[PDB]
């Protein structure tokens, strides 16, 4: 990556849009922002979907509540349901729930 | 969004085709899906445009109505388990407390349906046949589609383009309306439960708790 | 359609332009055939009519390993499922018929048929 | 009990809503300014 | 030859007996023999849509008419390769039981438990392809509507005119053969809960009291 | 009691939706410069 | 009075400015309603009016074949095998047979078969001749919606003006026993007895037995 970096910072093309329609960008290109922002977001929620797959086919992830003082537990039936995850993201910040 | 003219959007996006060179695009709820093509004669046009706005005002209705009783009995409104869902408050009129609107017993409380029944005739046959005409007294003659005048107390139709894409507005809430409507016939037939009870349910769990639960009630039996 | 990402002269390398420029690739690789990267580092390519001969030879190997990728993951996938293909897996499947065995197809989706067909006529 | 007391406090309440008509009030305010600020866009 | 079936002196609907032609169906097309008693075809490009769609209807009844009873036919003695999901309309239970959806009673072939995802798959990739139906893509686009024969047709056959009329009206008595016999079996299926095959075997073992008349004492409404 | 919670909620909710949609509603060209 | 301008639709007064140009009233039973704009072309119209036609005729007689039987049974004191109208299949399946007046004598038939066999080949040959409106010059002219000769011996062909006001008469008629049979249809469904019952027991309680009184029959649960 450092590599990369000092690469773009130096010899890299100064301006990309002449070359490379797809990586240049005026900031007022508002379908290409919306288009980079699509490309972050797909990044964001494989993450997500990578811990998925560690929770539930990987085998791993501690949980402290398992009887005798918590295991390294596969994670089956998770609660995915809209209800408990939307009142978890929506309650007071304060020590009577907390909010996240 | 340039409803009218050539460009306008179609029923399938941009593998639509030709559209139809009988339907040019004057109309709102213009898209192309003629398939069958039952509006080739203009007068058969008429008639359609006609029975597609009475019913999409009527599925609208609908709508409203089918939606807020229960949502009102699961608020704290004190509506009888019987009339809280839809397809079952007409039975409700055949119970000891009448109809009891909102769950009051001295609102409305109607016990006879052959009345009930009569008097609806009466005023949706004056109402209905007042349409007809075009003409009514106290009302002179213009566009029987679209009336406006005393109907249109608020002078929202005066305006040309922003009265244009209000149609286009009323006939597509409509069409949502009437697929909404449709919908919930199908529930009544199928669940058995309220709309708004199918999609609380529906909540609870959605991987199972779908319209593939329901596909084995109806199979025959030898 | 879009050729031109592929061939003419400005083309797709084996190394973009900030790395590789335009000139160090060899005279012989001007864009004109399928995979034109101008990836040739050893003495090898020496001139378009050497790559010419070749090319059929890459051709016919490409497909031919195309066709042994295929009815390599295929018989496999379908010995571990559950199909009885008797030797699905590719590098064992010479070692069925040697005294008296045969093997089985499973061309789907009627297949499972038991082949009598001895090693040496086949 | 001594006294009548709300007793909603915590339980994992969204918004803090412990009855329907306090949400619904909730919707109704926002949805008034929003009708209001809608129909009155545009500036004109 | 040609002319008994496209002549103005055609096959029609009563052979000889048709005295009352309509005068727009006048044998250009396939089939052609005048069977419009309710008059529904009056207009001539709503004919042509409904022709196209008759095509379709045909087509596809042709694969749901063979399907039906493939499976059956390949029901063995006690059912190991399938249970009570041999039958056509118990097919798709074939997805919740304990195992999959096994495509001919094995776990290599399909074997999916993802109704929902199949689903979907299901309606992205043919809406897909009816909208290259309707407009035009990798096959064909300024073709024929209801006749491309471009990417589809690559066994020669479809190159000789005569043929063409010979082996469209043979289109069309087949999609109709099997239309009509698509209603004998979801009419089956309604008024008995058997299975084609097992219905047939009932009957050629005793035609005498096996009929519909020994089924129509089920829809009586007690 | 809970009347004193349902005003307060309302209030509150429209002092809220007053500067959200103020702020929705083209707040950057509220500037006397060339923008 | 049911022709021209001037004649009666199918609202009265609510139908006096709004009808299509296309319904004149110059065909029986014209009162103009066409609201849904299923029938614009001249060709439709023929085909569909005779339609309209032979279902009033044949309505009719279902409705004076469906009424008989029960009205025999009672008030009249004469005894069947099932006196019931869509009962009335049933009933072949017994020892007894297909009788006619509750005697033995008549008919006696036990063969659905052999009879249904004889209804298709009777019924496809007089169909044909009625589609064909005749063959080979044996009544082959006329009408093939109004026949007249071969089918009138009492002589009503004639005089045109009430002629056409007795076609009138005939279509009003056969709508009529279109309701009338749709009812008989739609009763057999949602009560399951005989017509002449259901009007027997509502002249007793008309207040208790109505429709409405079975309009929970079919709520699903
Ligand atoms: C033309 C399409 C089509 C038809 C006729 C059927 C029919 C049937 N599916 Mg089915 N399916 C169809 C498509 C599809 N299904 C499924 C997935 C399933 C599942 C998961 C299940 C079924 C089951 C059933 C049966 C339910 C029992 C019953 O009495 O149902 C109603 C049927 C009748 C009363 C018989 C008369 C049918 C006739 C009216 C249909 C013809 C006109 C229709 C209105 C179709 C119009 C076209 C469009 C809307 C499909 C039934 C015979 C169930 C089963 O097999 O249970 C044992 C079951 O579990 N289907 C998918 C998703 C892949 C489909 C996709 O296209
Ligand atoms: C939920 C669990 C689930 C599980 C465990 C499986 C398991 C399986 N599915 Mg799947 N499926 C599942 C869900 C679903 N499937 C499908 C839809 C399908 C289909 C359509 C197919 C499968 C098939 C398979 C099998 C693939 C393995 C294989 O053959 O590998 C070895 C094979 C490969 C690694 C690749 C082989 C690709 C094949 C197309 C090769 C063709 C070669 C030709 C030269 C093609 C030439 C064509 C033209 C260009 C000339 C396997 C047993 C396949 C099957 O049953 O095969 C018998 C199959 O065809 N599934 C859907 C709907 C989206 C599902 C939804 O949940
Ligand atoms: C064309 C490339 C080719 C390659 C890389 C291999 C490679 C191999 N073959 Mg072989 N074979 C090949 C062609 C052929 N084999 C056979 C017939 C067999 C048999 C009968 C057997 C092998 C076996 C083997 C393995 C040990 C020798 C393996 C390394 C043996 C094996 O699978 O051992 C486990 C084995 O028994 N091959 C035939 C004639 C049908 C071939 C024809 O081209
Ligand atoms: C327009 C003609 C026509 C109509 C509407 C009916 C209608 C009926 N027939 Mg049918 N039939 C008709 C013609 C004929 N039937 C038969 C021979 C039979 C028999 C043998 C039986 C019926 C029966 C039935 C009834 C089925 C049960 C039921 O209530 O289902 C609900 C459907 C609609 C209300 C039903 C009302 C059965 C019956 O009466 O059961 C009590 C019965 O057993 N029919 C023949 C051959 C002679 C017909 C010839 O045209
Ligand atoms: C959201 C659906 C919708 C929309 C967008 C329109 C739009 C329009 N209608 Mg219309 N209408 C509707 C539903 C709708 N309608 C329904 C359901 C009925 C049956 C009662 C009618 C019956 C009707 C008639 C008889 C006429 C119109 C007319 C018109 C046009 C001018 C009137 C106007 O602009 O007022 C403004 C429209 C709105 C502000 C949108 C409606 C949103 C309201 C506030 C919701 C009301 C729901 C509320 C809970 C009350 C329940 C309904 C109750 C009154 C029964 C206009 C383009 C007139 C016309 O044809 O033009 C010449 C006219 O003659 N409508
Ligand atoms: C939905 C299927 C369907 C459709 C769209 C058509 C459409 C058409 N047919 Mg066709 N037909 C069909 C099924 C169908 N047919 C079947 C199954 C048969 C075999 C019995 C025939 C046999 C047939 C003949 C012999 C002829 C036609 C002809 C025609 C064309 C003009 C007639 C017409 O417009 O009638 C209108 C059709 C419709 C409005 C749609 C039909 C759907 C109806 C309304 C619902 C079901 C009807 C009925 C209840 C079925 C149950 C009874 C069953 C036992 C038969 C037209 C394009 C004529 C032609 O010119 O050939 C091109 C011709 O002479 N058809
Ligand atoms: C199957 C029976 C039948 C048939 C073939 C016809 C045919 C015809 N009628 Mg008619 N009609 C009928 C029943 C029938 N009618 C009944 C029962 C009534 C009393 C409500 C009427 C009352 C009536 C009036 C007042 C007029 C006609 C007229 C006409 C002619 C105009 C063309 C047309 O209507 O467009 C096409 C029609 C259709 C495509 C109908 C399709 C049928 C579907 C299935 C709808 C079913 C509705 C449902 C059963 C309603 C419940 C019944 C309820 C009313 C109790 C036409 C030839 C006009 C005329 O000038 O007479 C010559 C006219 O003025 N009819
Ligand atoms: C800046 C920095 C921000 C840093 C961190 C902020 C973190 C989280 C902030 C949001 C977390 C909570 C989301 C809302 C949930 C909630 O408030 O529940 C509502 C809570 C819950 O209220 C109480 O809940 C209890 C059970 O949870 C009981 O039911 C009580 O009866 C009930 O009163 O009350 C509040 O927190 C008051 C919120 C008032 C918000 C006004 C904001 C106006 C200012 C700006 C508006 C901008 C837009
Ligand atoms: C266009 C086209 C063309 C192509 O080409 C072809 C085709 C396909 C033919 C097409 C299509 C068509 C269609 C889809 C149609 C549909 C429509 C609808 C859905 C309607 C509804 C509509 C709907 C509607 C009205 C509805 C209504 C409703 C109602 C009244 C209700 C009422 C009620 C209520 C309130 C409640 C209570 O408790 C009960 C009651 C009293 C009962
Ligand atoms: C005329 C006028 C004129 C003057 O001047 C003014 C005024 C007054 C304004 C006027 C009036 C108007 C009106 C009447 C209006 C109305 C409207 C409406 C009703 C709408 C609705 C509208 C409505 C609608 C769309 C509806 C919709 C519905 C829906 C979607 C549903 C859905 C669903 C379903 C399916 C089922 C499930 O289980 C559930 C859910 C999921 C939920
Ligand atoms: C022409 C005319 C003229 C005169 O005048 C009048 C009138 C009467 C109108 C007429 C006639 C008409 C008609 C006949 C109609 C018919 C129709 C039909 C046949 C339908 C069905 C139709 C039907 C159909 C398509 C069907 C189809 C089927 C299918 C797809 C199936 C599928 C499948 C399979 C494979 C197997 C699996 O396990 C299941 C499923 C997946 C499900």
């Amino acid at each position: 990556l450092g590599f990369g970096g000092v690469y773009h910072s130096l010899i890299g093309p100064e301006t990309l849009e002449e070359s490379y329609p797809f990586f240049g960008y005026v900031w007022k290109d508002k379908n290409k922002m919306t288009n980079i922002l699509g490309y972050h977001l797909i990044i964001l929620g494989c993450g997500a979907w990578l811990l998925v797959l560690k929770a539930l086919y990987f085998g791993g992830v501690y949980d402290t509540w398992a009887p005798g003082g918590g295991d390294v537990r596969i994670i089956s039936n998770p609660t995915t349901n809209a209800a408990i995850i939307f009142g978890y993201i929506v309650k007071s910040p304060f020590g009577g729930d907390g909010w996240i | 969004s340039a409803w009218y003219g050539p460009d306008r959007p179609l029923f399938l996006g941009s593998l639509s085709g030709e559209p139809p060179s009988y339907l040019t695009g004057e109309f709102p709820g213009d898209y192309g899906w003629d398939t069958a093509g039952l509006s080739a004669d203009p007068t058969t046009f008429a008639r359609y445009r006609t029975i597609e706005l009475i019913h999409a005002r009527w599925a609208l209705l609908g709508a409203l109505g089918i939606i807020t009783p229960e949502l009102l009995a699961k608020n704290g409104v004190p509506f009888s388990e019987d009339g809280a869902i839809w397809f079952k408050a007409g039975a409700e009129i055949f119970k000891e407390g009448g109809l009891n609107y909102l769950g009051n017993e001295n609102l409305i409380h109607a016990q006879s349906i052959l009345a009930t029944l009569a008097v609806q005739v009466i005023v949706m046959g004056a109402a209905e046949g007042f349409r007809a005409n075009g003409e009514a007294p106290g009302v002179e003659g213009l566009d029987p589609l679209y009336p406006g005048g005393p109907f249109d107390p608020l002078g929202l139709a005066d305006d040309p383009e922003a009265f244009a894409e209000l149609k286009v507005k009323e006939i597509k809430n409509g069409r949502l309306a009437m697929f909404s409507c449709l919908g919930f016939f199908v529930q009544a037939i199928v669940t058995g439960k309220g709309p708004i009870q199918n999609l609380q349910d529906h909540l609870a769990d959605p991987g199972v708790n779908n319209a593939f639960a329901s596909a084995t009630k109806f199979v025959p039996t030898p | 359609p879009d050729l031109e990402k592929w061939y003419g002269p400005d083309r797709k390398l084996f190394l973009p332009g900030g790395l590789l420029d335009r000139d160090d690739v060899p005279e012989y690789l001007n864009g004109e055939l399928a995979g034109d990267y101008g990836y040739d580092p050893l003495g090898l390519g020496k001139d378009e009519e050497q790559v010419e001969k070749y090319r059929a030879n890459e051709l016919l190997h490409a497909r031919w390993a195309m066709l042994a990728a295929a009815g390599i993951i295929i018989p496999e996938g379908l010995q571990a499922n559950g199909a009885d293909i008797k030797g699905g897996t590719w590098f064992e499947t010479g070692a069925e018929m040697l005294n008296g065995g045969t093997l089985n197809y499973f061309a789907v989706p009627f297949g499972v048929v038991q082949n009598p067909l001895p090693l040496a006529a086949v | 009990l001594v006294d009548d007391r709300m007793n909603g406090d915590g339980t994992g309440l969204p918004f803090g809503v412990n009855d329907g008509i306090l949400g619904w009030v909730i919707a109704g305010t926002l949805g008034t300014i929003w009708a209001i600020y809608f129909v009155s866009q545009k500036d004109l | 030859t040609i002319n008994q079936f496209y002549g103005p002196d055609r096959n029609k609907w009563l052979g000889p007996y048709s005295t009352n032609t309509p005068p727009y169906l006048t044998g250009e097309f396939p089939g052609d023999y005048g069977w419009d008693t309710a008059g529904l075809s009056a207009d001539p490009e709503t004919f042509k849509r409904y022709r196209e769609l008759e095509l379709i209807h045909a087509r596809w009844a042709l694969l749901g008419a063979l399907g039906m009873v493939t499976p059956e036919l390949l029901q063995d003695d006690d059912g190991i390769m399938f249970g009570e999901s041999a039958i056509w309309f118990k097919a798709g239970a074939a997805i919740f039981q304990e195992g999959g959806l096994n495509y001919l009673g094995n776990p290599s072939l399909i074997h999916a438990q993802n109704i929902v995802a199949t689903l979907a798959v299901q309606v992205v990739l043919m809406g897909l392809v009816e909208g290259y139906r309707v407009n035009g893509g990798p096959a064909g686009e300024g073709l024929d509507p209801l006749y491309p024969g471009e990417a589809f047709d690559p066994l020669g056959l479809a190159d000789d005119p005569e043929a063409f009329a010979e082996l469209k009206v043979k289109e069309i008595k087949n999609g109709r053969l099997a239309m009509f016999a698509c209603l004998g079996f979801f009419v089956q299926a309604i008024v008995t809960g058997k299975g084609p095959i097992e219905n047939l075997t009932d009957h050629l073992a005793n035609p005498a009291e096996n009929n519909a008349f020994a089924y129509a004492t089920k829809f009586t409404p007690q | 009691m809970l009347t004193l919670k349902i005003f307060v909620y309302t209030v509150v909710t429209f002092f809220v939706g007053l500067f959200i949609f103020g702020f929705l509603s083209n707040d950057p060209s509220r500037n006397p410069g060339k923008g | 009075e049911f022709y021209g301008p001037d004649r009666a639709k199918f609202l009265g007064p609510f139908s006096e400015n709004d009808t299509p140009e296309y319904l004149t009233g110059e065909f029986p039973g014209d009162y103009g309603w066409d609201t849904a704009g299923l029938s614009a072309d001249p060709q439709t119209f023929a085909r569909y009016r005779e339609i309209e036609l032979i279902h009033a005729r044949w309505a009719l007689l279902g409705a004076l074949g469906i009424l008989t039987p029960e009205l025999l049974s009672q008030y009249a004191g004469v005894q069947f095998g099932e006196p019931v109208w869509f009962k009335a299949g049933a009933q072949i399946f017994a020892a007894g047979g297909l009788n006619y007046l509750g005697n033995e004598s008549l008919i006696h038939a036990q063969s659905i078969i052999a009879t249904l066999a004889v209804q298709v080949v009777l019924m496809g040959l007089a169909e044909a001749y009625r589609a064909n409106g005749g063959s080979e010059g044996f009544l082959d002219d006329l009408d093939t919606l109004y026949p007249g000769g071969a089918f009138d011996p009492l002589g009503l062909a004639d005089d045109p003006d009430t002629f056409a006001e007795l076609k009138v008469k005939e279509i009003k008629n056969g709508r009529l026993a279109m309701f009338s049979c749709l009812g008989f249809f739609v009763q057999a469904i949602v009560t399951g007895k005989g017509p002449v019952q259901n009007l027997t027991d509502h002249l007793a309680d008309p207040t208790v037995n109505n429709a409405f009184a079975s309009a929970t029959k079919f709520t699903p649960g």
